[PDB]
C-alpha cells in the first residue's frame, strides 16, 4: 500500500503543479481579453460618436480610421499569446484538458474562445463611416462584446473551480 | 515520526493564508476586489 | 457607478481587516514551525 | 438573481457561473479515489472498519 | 451551526448589494421623474399663457408646437431608462421583487 | 444619439431651406 | 498665394492637404494606444510565466 | 468653441478626483511594498 | 519563495498607477484632456 | 471606496449651478431672460 | 416661497454642524481602526 500510495502523493503534487498552471493560463486568457475589451468599448464608444448627426461624414471616416487601428490591435491582442508557442484564443485553439488527480482522464477540460479578431457579424466588419452603419455597429458589438465576457466569466468560475480542486487536492495528500 | 505531520499541516495553512495575503494586497493596490477572472462572474458580468 | 462601485472596488476598511487577520496567520504558522521543526529533536535526547 | 433589478441577460450569466460550479460538484463528488473505490459519489456499498 | 449560520451571513452580505441596487434603481427612477415633472409643471404654464384672452389664437397654436416638443420628451423620458434593459417604468413593468 | 443604446436619439428637422422658400 | 484666384484655390489646396497631416496625427496616436495596450498586456504574460 | 472646449479641454473638476485617486494608489503601492519586501523576513525567523 | 510575488504585482499597479499620474499632471498644466497623439482620433481630428 | 462618490456628485451639482451661472452671465450682458433658443417658445415667438 | 424655503431648503447652520460630527466620527473610527486592526499583533507576543 505505501508503493501505490507514495505514486498517489507524487501525483497529487503534480496535478497541484498543473492546476496552477492552468490558473496562469487563464489569467494570461483574462488579461488579454481585458485588452480586447477596453478597445471594443472604445469601438463602441466610436460608434457612439458617430451616430452624432452633426459629426461630418468626414469625421466619421477618420473615426473608422482609428476604428480599423483598435481593430488591427484586436488581430494581435488574438495573436502574441503563446503560452509554449500554442497560443491561447485566436484561430483554432483546440479544447485541451488539464489533469488535477494522480489518474487518466482525470482533467478539466476548458473551452477558450475559438477566436478573437474576426468572429466577435465581426467587429472587423463594421467601418462605421455611415450613420446606418454607426447604429446597426452598436448592435453588432453588442451582442458581441458580452461573448469575450461570456468566456471571462467562464474561465474565472474555471479558475474557483481550480482553487477548490487544489484545495481539496492537498487534503488527499495530506491524507495519503 | 520522520514525517513530522504537524508542520505538514502548518505548511498548507500557511501557503492558503499566504495565497489570501497575496490577493488581498492585489485588492490594495488597484482598490478594487475585482482585478482579474479568479473572483467570479458576479465580479465582472 | 454606484452598482459598479459595490461591485469592482473594495471598501478598505474590510480589506485591512484581512490584511491584519493574515498578517497573523502567517507570523503565526512560520512561529509554529519553528516549534515543529524542533519536536524531532526531542527523539535524540532518548537513546540518542 | 433574486433581485429584481438584476437584468434577465445577467440573470443568465449567473446562470452560467453556476452551471460551472455543478460540474464542479460533479467533479469534487468523483476523483476522490481513495484506493479507487472512492469515498461518496454513485455508489459506495457501507463498508465496515 | 456554522454552516448555516456562515450561509446566513453570506446572504445578508448579498442583501446588502441587493438592497442598495434597489436604491440607485429608485434613485434612477426619481431622476426620470424630476425632469418629467418639471416638463408638466412647464406644460402648465403653457396653458396659463393660453388662457390669456390677449394672446392670440395663432401664437395659442405656437404654444401647442412647444407643448408637443414636451409631449416628445416625456414620451423619451418614459424610454430611455434601460436599467439592464428591461426599464423602468414605461409600457409595462411587472412589478418585481428584492 | 443622447443615451448607450442604438436608434436611442433625437431626430431634428431643420428647416429644409432658407433664401427662397419662406 | 499673390493671386486671388490662387488665394482661394489655395485654400483647397490646404484642406484637402491640412487634414493628411491630421490622418496621420491620427493614426500615431492610435498606434500609442495599440502601444499602451500591448504593453498592458506584455507585462501580465510576464508576470504569469 | 464650445465644441473645442467639450473636445480639448479638461473640466478640473474631473481631473483633480482623477489625482487624488492616482496619489493615494502610489503612497499606498509604496506602503505596500513595505510589507511585501519584508515578508520574506519572515523566512530567517524560522530555521534561519 | 525569493521571486516575492506580491511585490511583482504591485510593483505593476504602481507604475500604472503612476503613468496614470504623470498623464494627470500633464492634463492639469495646460489644462487640457488633449496634449499629445496618445489620447485618441475623437481628441484631434 | 476609490470612486469617492461625494466628488462626484459634487461635481455634477457644480455643473449644473455653472451653466446657470454662465447663462445668468448672458442674461445680464445684454440684459435680455431671451438671448437664444434654449429658453422658450414663451421667450419669442 | 416660504413654505417651500422651509420644507426643500438647509440652513447651513445645521449643515455644518452635521459635517463637523460626522467629520469627527469618520476620522475617529480610522484612528480606531488603528487600534483595532493591531489588538490581533498582541497574539504574537504570546506564545508567538
Amino acid at each position: 500500500i505505501s508503493n501505490r500510495l507514495s505514486n498517489q502523493i507524487s501525483g497529487l503534487n503534480v496535478a497541484t503543479r498543473n492546476a496552477n498552471d492552468g490558473i496562469s493560463l487563464a489569467q494570461t486568457a483574462e488579461g488579454a481579453l481585458q485588452q480586447s475589451t477596453n478597445i471594443l468599448q472604445r469601438i463602441r464608444d466610436l460608434a457612439l460618436q458617430s451616430a452624432n448627426g452633426s459629426n461630418s461624414d468626414a469625421d466619421r471616416a477618420a473615426l473608422q480610421k482609428e476604428v480599423a487601428a483598435q481593430q488591427a490591435e484586436l488581430t494581435r491582442i488574438s495573436d502574441t499569446t503563446t503560452f509554449g508557442g500554442r497560443k491561447l484564443l485566436d484561430g483554432s485553439f483546440g479544447t485541451t484538458s488539464f489533469q488535477v488527480g494522480s489518474n487518466a482522464y482525470e482533467t478539466i477540460d476548458i473551452s477558450l474562445q475559438n477566436a478573437s479578431a474576426s468572429a466577435i457579424s465581426s467587429v472587423a466588419s463594421v467601418d462605421i463611416s455611415t450613420a446606418d452603419g454607426a447604429q446597426n455597429a452598436i448592435a453588432v458589438v453588442d451582442n458581441a462584446l458580452a461573448a469575450i465576457d461570456a468566456q471571462r466569466a467562464d474561465l474565472g468560475a474555471v479558475q474557483n473551480r481550480f482553487k477548490n480542486t487544489i484545495d481539496n487536492l492537498t487534503n488527499i495528500s495530506e491524507n495519503a | 515520526v520522520n514525517t513530522n505531520i504537524a508542520s505538514l499541516n502548518t505548511q498548507r495553512n500557511l501557503n492558503a493564508s499566504s495565497n489570501d495575503l497575496n490577493t488581498s494586497l492585489q485588492r490594495l493596490t488597484t482598490g478594487y476586489r475585482i482585478n482579474s477572472a479568479k473572483d467570479d462572474a458576479a465580479g465582472l458580468q | 457607478t454606484n452598482v459598479r462601485s459595490r461591485i469592482k472596488d473594495t471598501d478598505f476598511a474590510a480589506e485591512t481587516a484581512a490584511l491584519s487577520k493574515n498578517q497573523v496567520l502567517q507570523q503565526a504558522g512560520t512561529a509554529i514551525l519553528a516549534q515543529a521543526n524542533q519536536l524531532p529533536q526531542a527523539v535524540l535526547s532518548l537513546l540518542r
